[PDB]
């Protein structure tokens, strides 16, 4: 099963596999690009989630944004019942998933930061 | 990892200006940002610079941080001091899953004349070499700012081991007292020609030296 | 306005445990990363841990990594540092912090609060005198005492001029020692008397050693 997100981590993952990719040593001092993940499915059942090699801000996925600033539980923000959360760890390397079974009342986007040094990554998820 | 090396004190006098370094030794001071902290004495820590060089609410302009990328140093400018500036300043920078400090820095706004340390050194008296113990005593005092450096010689050798040094304390007079002990055992006490307590302050340092000797 | 109440610290014997609080109130506590960063008396800062906004990242250093668990209680708006196994190096100033993480920095920082590991009990000092070589030094010497404080006197106040009694150090082995020491003119070495009077109330010593210059 693929994770449907993006890989920040110069590692060459076997447990985890991401649709995408952006090596985060890469871009500018106190700059940020982003890595757009888009899902339109008619019912899902999916693993969501990104390869962080620095810190994640904020705690996603129980935790994502709306320069972002607005923190957000993923419960509210989504309205869907039943949302596994599922973690992992590879030395610095920091996994943070979401499983999403079912429909989804309202299109919703959501923001989660990957930041290493000054450099900031930006991963954001839209679900219709 | 990394380490962060700052001076162990600097010293100007009002109105003037002060600069206090942090050198990274492995990496780049420019990966990571760099912030500053100010501490009074027996105050908790505030932030006076953040992000290499943005000050927080309530840091006047006198105070300012910028980033050089061939010494691999940042530096804390304070211009204009005054009194209430008088501080350890510390900077700090992260790496992932790792904070790192430097060690400090004295700030002291000059308010008399610098001082040279008046030092005294006792020998192990005959009532604790007959206890079975031996003790060297190094009293120093009088010395402005209160910053100094104590190292221990046994005859011309360095001594790291068994050497208990308080930190200064200010005096009624303003200047700075602090002491220094050496325990050694009655037979290395006996078997060296002489040992030495070396003060350091403000550069120049100043030597007393005992020996085994009766008379 | 942003607060960091810090709560109650005290004594352990080595290897005991302990438990420190921080109340924060004036911000979203559930949106900041926060920390414990110590200070030994004397010395630097040195950083003990962080936890993330709710808990998805801990770090730690390797000084207390497997003795120190940090934890944050968001119904109490509550930072905890449960340590055990304590060290004697382990005695510090622990402050709480908020932090900025997206820019690396803590931006607001608690009262502190002490934290003592020592194993020593109540004991009286031994004293030795510390004999002098136009003016002269002597004194004695207040050897491993606790607690604190002790107070030197010179023929039994008689003697005030001159007199330095330095603060103590407080060894590796948990006891004090101090030494006070007065100039006297070299001329009356021989013919003055000079008597330390040394008191430690904790442990009901009260010691007067005289200090003689070296007979040779």
């Amino acid at each position: 099963k693929v994770i449907h997100g993006c890989n920040f981590s110069s590692n060459v993952s076997s447990k985890h596999t991401f649709t995408d990719s952006l090596d985060i040593s890469l871009v500018d001092d106190s700059a940020h690009i982003s890595c757009n993940v888009h899902l339109s499915e008619p019912k899902y059942n999916h693993l969501v989630g990104l390869n962080c090699p620095g810190d994640i801000i904020p705690d996603c996925f129980f935790q994502v944004y709306q320069e972002p600033s607005n923190i957000v539980y993923l419960d509210s923000q989504i309205n869907i019942g039943d949302i596994e959360y599922y973690e992992d760890a590879e030395g610095d390397d920091k996994i943070k998933l979401f499983g999403i079974v079912g429909s989804i009342p309202k299109t919703t986007s959501f923001t989660c930061i990957c930041k290493k040094d000054k450099k900031s990554a930006y991963m954001t998820v839209t679900i219709d | 990892n990394f380490m962060l090396t700052q001076p162990h004190s600097v010293s100007e006098s009002p109105g003037k200006t002060v600069t206090i370094s942090c050198t990274r030794s492995t990496g780049n001071i420019g990966s990571n940002y760099v912030s500053w902290y100010q501490q009074r004495p027996g105050s908790s820590p505030t932030t006076v610079i953040y992000r290499d060089d943005q000050r927080p609410s309530g840091v006047p302009d006198r105070f300012s941080g910028s980033i050089d990328r061939s010494s691999n140093s940042a530096s804390l400018t304070i211009s204009g001091l005054k009194t209430e500036d008088e501080a350890d300043y510390y900077c700090h920078s992260y790496s992932t899953g790792m904070y790192i400090f430097g060690g400090g820095t004295k700030l002291t706004v000059l308010g008399q004349p610098k001082a040279a340390p008046s030092v005294t050194l006792f020998p192990p008296s005959s009532e604790e070499l007959q206890a079975n113990k031996a003790t060297l005593v190094c009293l120093i005092s009088d010395f402005y700012p209160g910053a100094v450096t104590v190292a221990w010689k046994a005859d011309s050798s360095p001594v790291k081991a068994g050497v208990e040094t308080t930190t200064p304390s200010k005096q009624s007079n303003n200047k700075y007292a602090a002491s220094s002990y050496l325990s050694l055992t009655p037979e290395q006490w006996k078997s060296h020609r002489s040992y030495s307590c070396q003060v350091t302050h403000e550069g120049s340092t100043v030597e007393k030296t005992v020996a085994p000797t009766e008379c | 306005e942003v607060q960091l109440v810090q709560s109650g610290g005290g004594l352990v014997q080595p290897g005991g445990s302990l438990r420190l609080s921080c109340a924060a109130s004036g911000f979203t506590f559930n949106n900041y990363w926060m920390s414990w960063v110590r200070q030994a008396p004397g010395k630097g800062l040195e950083w003990v841990s962080s936890i993330s906004n709710i808990g998805g990242t801990i770090y730690y250093p390797d000084s207390v990594k497997g003795r120190f668990t940090i934890s944050r209680d968001n119904s109490k708006n509550t930072l905890y540092l449960q340590m055990n196994s304590l060290r004697a190096e382990d005695t510090a100033v622990y402050y709480c912090t908020r932090d900025l993480r997206m820019s690396d920095y803590f931006d607001y920082w608690g009262q502190g609060t002490m934290v003592t590991v020592s194993s020593a009990s109540t004991k009286g000092p031994s004293v030795f005198p510390l004999a002098p070589s136009g003016t002269a030094a002597l004194g004695c010497l207040v050897k491993d005492y606790f607690p604190e404080p002790v107070t030197v006197s010179w023929n039994s106040g008689a003697l005030t001029s001159g007199v330095h009694t330095f603060p103590a150090v407080l060894q590796s082995s948990g006891l004090y020692s101090l030494s006070s020491v007065v100039t006297v003119p070299s001329s009356s070495l021989g013919t003055q008397t000079y008597i330390c009077n040394v008191n430690h109330k904790p442990s009901n010593t009260k010691v007067d050693k005289k200090v003689e210059p070296k007979s040779c």
